[PDB]
């Protein structure tokens, strides 16, 4: 009845959970095992959260557990237990198998090849956590458990790849448990959190599994970007070499993302652009998506106002996010009038929402922002402007002032101008004709180079998958 | 030896606890070592964990003002873990608020705002809108005058930060003295010609032989009482390619076309 | 729901069932879908995007106005005060 | 946390703080070893030192940095530097990093010796700690 619907989803399971186990067996593996535990993932999913609560425990009672089913059962008898499918040919065969884990075979102990099946028994729990969407405790009885499981033994290169993605729901429950609601016991328990994510890191290098390596270093980004130890960070960053082989487009995606924010803080407005807009193209259009590409946005937005770059006013009607960014089309806007005025009541009037974003850190910087832009424009539109003319339009006090404000501008190098202080006019030297100059040859030569470079991605991508063809059968 | 030291320092003697301090770094290994390092605290570790605070406040606070800035820091991140967490129990404090202030200039007057934003950043989630900003909005405030180059409204506020006689009148100096370095280096740019008096405001003095006594050591050529930054441009310049890197640096017409050709011929 | 025009990134990737709860994944990690908590947040329906033709739905190119000031009114005053100058002169 | 409480005890000049640094330091060289990576020169300056006993110490914080930046050859240098404290790591289930590469640098010396004499036991160019 309910026994019928359980059974139909452990079925599920264990082909996926078959197929691999044969393709580590003849030697590990790890892009192939990769694809269908990638299905298998997904599948976890839609089938826990609109189908029964003990469809997980009928699977983890029948296979032969280590302990887990012990773990699994204290969560279901708090929220009213169910003990049902406990019962023989549910906790007495170990799963139809050739002789992978065959139930005769496994009772009689020639094999426990109780291995891969334990590690799947982790992402089940830890997902419907996740899927029924409940944080304190049982996060906390999650944690504990499989933590030290999985480090009393070495575990193999193919049984490493499944216990990066564990580390993450782990992280995940605990980060947000501690965004719920500042208290005693959630502060103590981070300092916990934070030892193990760098120990996890040290085994994912001894084995040079790319990505292991690459999930746990955006765990330990995400949590000094939290913190506020972007100093810790900065050092952090500095000795990365961050691989791009076995990786998934959504670790790529949030890796490109981590460095545009350290940069944001460290005043590298250039790199932060490049690495924003690249972190977007990996990182699919989806709804599924969304809070990614939305921080993503945000925060691409006003790296290009601290560049004085100043984002299109089209990159926030033909989004389907202008709600969110909401603010930003008004800071982008305020900054191209040179509105100090405008610009105080914006931040002010959007500071929580800014705040939530923790970007409300970066708006502030702006208020430099404005000024200098505000004198971008004006030696545009003028070439010879007098300094009280400058006054009236930015709203400032005196002609010694603004000087100030130009000649620090121009140490940075934006206005392109120099000051006349002895005739009271600031004259801009732009006039190009670089075509003259030898400028044109460094552009075009760095050209060449990313064309290049993309001729070589070409190649070792193109080359690899003819090769498996010629090896395979299919004559 | 915990209570030598505090005595000492109300008496407002601070070369007097600077000398008693390294006793009093013997016996704070202990008041480390009694508390677990906040892995578990308790109401008994409560009043343990106020020693080691206590211990670490008043030496922290005495090292501003014998210009010991390095021995200022080394107390400073040392209080760090106890107010990064157990928040709600003895780790937000008056002390707090007062000493987050004075760090937050020290790093400032180190002329990296790399620093300063990354500081600034976990305070957010600490006391800022909790215990309100109102000394801790001056840090900030200097910060953003100098990133616009708006120097009257910086010079104003060191100003108006020498009304601050404790210990923060210690930070000021310093800043009003980066400052004249600060705009020297802009009106390279700005100028080339300045008569005399032109030089004098800019340069924050009011005195005439104080400009040409910084004028001689920023090696501003003033002769006739006016200036040729366009010497100086040259220096800095020819400074930046004397540092050997030189060959792919000023970048040879001939290596761009050796470079495209290998690449073809790979 | 797209950033800027929708069909050039649909086609960048599409349905694939080992990325697609990766994309909750990664949502979930930035806490939130942030286009539905900031109507809650505000307590009414904007003013703020319905601030210009464009702003609240665009069913055109962007013109590039983010200002939207009738430019006649100035013009004709502009026109009749110079001549008044000259005139009484 | 921070490996900012542990810079501030190797520049305090009190004797007994730096001994005690060493031994924070090489605790919690899992979680802080990018960071304590910039200010290392400092350990080095104690580790010539004679002051201490925590040569060996300040010696093997080295040797586990310099294998999570990445530089293998350097952190068995440090291993040897270090004396003992590489025999628990032959039975632990987190760290038997630096001990491993060492066995490879075995390797690297042997062949080149070996052409010359068969006789390199005798030789110095094998460090005595590294056959051991």
């Amino acid at each position: 009845l309910h026994h019928s619907e359980k059974k139909y989803a452990e079925e599920d399971q264990v082909q996926e959970l078959l197929k691999v186990l044969n393709e580590i067996s003849k030697t590990t593996l790890t892009l192939d095992p990769r694809y269908i535990w990638r299905s298998l993932k997904d599948l976890s999913s839609l089938r826990n959260q609109e189908l029964l609560n003990a469809e997980t425990l009928c699977f983890t009672v029948n296979v032969l557990y280590p302990d887990s089913s012990s773990f699994k059962k204290n969560l279901l008898k708090f929220i009213t237990s169910n003990h049902k499918s406990s019962v023989p040919g549910s906790a007495e065969l170990r799963n139809s198998y050739p002789a992978s884990f065959y139930s005769v075979n496994t009772e009689k102990k020639t094999i426990e090849v109780t291995a891969e099946i334990n590690c799947f028994m982790h992402l089940l729990v830890q997902l419907f956590l996740w899927d029924s969407k409940e944080l304190e405790q049982l996060v906390e009885f999650n944690r504990k458990v499989v933590i030290p499981n999985l480090l009393c033994y070495y575990n193999l290169r193919s049984l490493n790849l499944i216990n990066a993605k564990l580390w993450f729901y782990i992280y995940l429950s605990h980060e947000t448990l501690a965004r719920s609601s500042e208290e005693i016991n959630s502060d103590n328990q981070n300092i916990i959190l934070r030892s193990t994510m760098m120990k996890f890191l040290k085994i994912a290098s001894l084995k040079h599994d790319n990505e292991t390596k690459a999930m746990l270093i955006n765990l330990i980004l995400r949590d000094f970007l939290n913190n506020g130890e972007v100093d810790s960070a900065s050092d952090f960053i500095s000795k990365l070499e961050y691989p791009h082989t076995d990786v998934s487009s959504s670790l790529e995606a949030r890796y490109f993302f981590y460095l545009s924010k350290i940069n944001a803080i460290q005043l590298d407005y250039s790199t932060a652009n490049e690495y924003i807009i690249a972190a977007i193209r990996k990182a699919p259009h989806n709804s599924k998506s969304l809070g990614f590409l939305q921080q993503s946005n945000k925060l691409h937005c006003c790296i290009q106002l601290l560049m004085g770059d100043i984002p299109e006013l089209s990159f926030f009607h033909q989004s389907n996010m202008q709600k969110s960014l909401l603010p930003y089309y008004h800071l982008t806007k305020a900054v191209k009038l040179g509105d100090l005025k405008k610009f105080t009541s914006t931040i002010t009037k959007y500071k929580q929402l800014l705040l939530k974003d923790d970007t409300y850190q970066l708006c502030v910087r702006l208020r430099s922002n404005v000024i200098k832009t505000g004198i971008r424009i004006i030696s545009l539109t003028y070439k010879k402007i007098s300094l009280r003319d400058i006054c009236l339009k930015l709203n400032l006090d005196s002609e010694q002032t603004v000087e100030y404000m130009v000649s620090r501008a121009i140490r940075d190098g934006v206005i392109e101008a120099k000051i006349n202080h002895e005739d009271g006019f600031i004259e801009t030297t732009e006039l190009l004709n670089i075509y003259d100059s030898e400028d044109p040859q460094q552009v075009f030569d760095e050209r060449i180079k990313f064309a290049n470079q993309l001729h070589d991605e070409y190649l070792v991508s193109m080359r690899y998958p003819e090769d498996k063809k010629t090896q395979q059968n299919e004559k | 030896l915990t209570k030598s030291l505090s005595i000492a320092f109300e008496n407002g003697d601070y070369a007097a606890c600077e000398k008693l301090l390294p006793p009093i770094k013997i016996e704070l290994i202990k008041n480390n070592l009694l508390i677990p390092d906040l892995s578990i605290q308790n109401d008994i570790y409560l009043n343990d964990l106020m020693i080691t605070k206590r211990i670490l406040e008043v030496g922290a606070l005495a090292s501003i003002q014998t210009f010991n800035f390095d021995s200022f820091e080394n107390y400073f991140n040392q209080l760090k873990p106890y107010y990064f967490s157990n928040n709600h129990k003895l780790s937000e404090s008056d002390k707090k608020s007062k000493l987050i202030s004075l760090y937050l200039l020290n790093l400032l007057s180190q002329n990296n705002t790399t620093k300063f934003h990354s500081e600034l950043q976990y305070l957010d989630k600490h006391i800022k809108n909790l215990e309100d900003d109102s000394l801790l909005s001056y840090p900030i405030k200097l910060d953003r005058w100098l990133m616009e180059g708006s120097y009257q409204k910086a010079w104003d506020l060191l100003q108006s930060g020498s009304q601050n006689i404790s210990e923060f009148d210690s930070f000021t100096d310093i800043l009003k003295s980066a400052i004249r370095d600060e705009i020297a280096k802009n009106t390279e740019l700005s100028y080339d010609f300045l008569p005399l008096s032109n030089i004098k405001a800019l340069l924050f003095f009011n005195n005439e032989k104080e400009t040409e006594k910084f004028a001689l050591e920023r090696n501003w050529p003033i002769v006739n009482s006016k200036v040729y930054f366009n010497n100086q441009s040259k220096e800095k310049a020819d400074y930046e390619d004397e540092m050997m890197h030189e060959e792919d640096q000023k970048t040879n017409i001939i290596e761009k076309a050796m470079d495209y050709a290998i690449s073809i011929e790979n | 729901m797209s950033t800027d025009v929708a069909a050039a990134q649909a086609q960048s990737k599409i349905d694939l069932t080992k990325k697609k709860n990766e994309e909750i994944n990664k949502k979930s990690l930035e806490e939130d879908d942030e286009f539905e908590d900031f109507p809650i947040d505000t307590w009414a329906n904007g003013e703020t995007i319905k601030s210009n033709a464009v702003t609240q739905t665009n069913i055109w190119e962007e013109n590039w106005d983010d200002v939207e000031v009738d430019d006649d009114f100035t013009n004709e005053l502009k026109a009749e005060l110079d001549r008044y100058k000259r005139e009484n002169q | 946390t921070t490996a900012a409480p542990l810079l501030a005890l190797l520049r305090e000049n009190q004797d007994s703080v730096k001994t005690y640094a060493l031994e924070s330091i090489n605790n919690v060289v899992d979680q802080l070893w990018s960071e304590i990576s910039n200010e290392l020169p400092d350990i080095e300056a104690l580790y010539d030192d004679d002051t201490f006993s925590d040569r060996e110490m300040a010696a093997l914080i080295a040797s586990k940095v310099y294998y999570n930046l990445g530089e293998y050859e350097s952190a068995v240098k440090y291993a040897l530097a270090a004396k003992d404290r590489f025999d628990i790591d032959e039975k632990s289930q987190f760290v038997e990093t630096i001990v491993s590469k060492s066995i490879e640098m075995y390797v690297q010396e042997a062949s080149k010796q070996y052409t010359k004499d068969e006789q390199f036991y005798t030789k110095d160019i094998i460090d005595p700690k590294l056959t051991s």
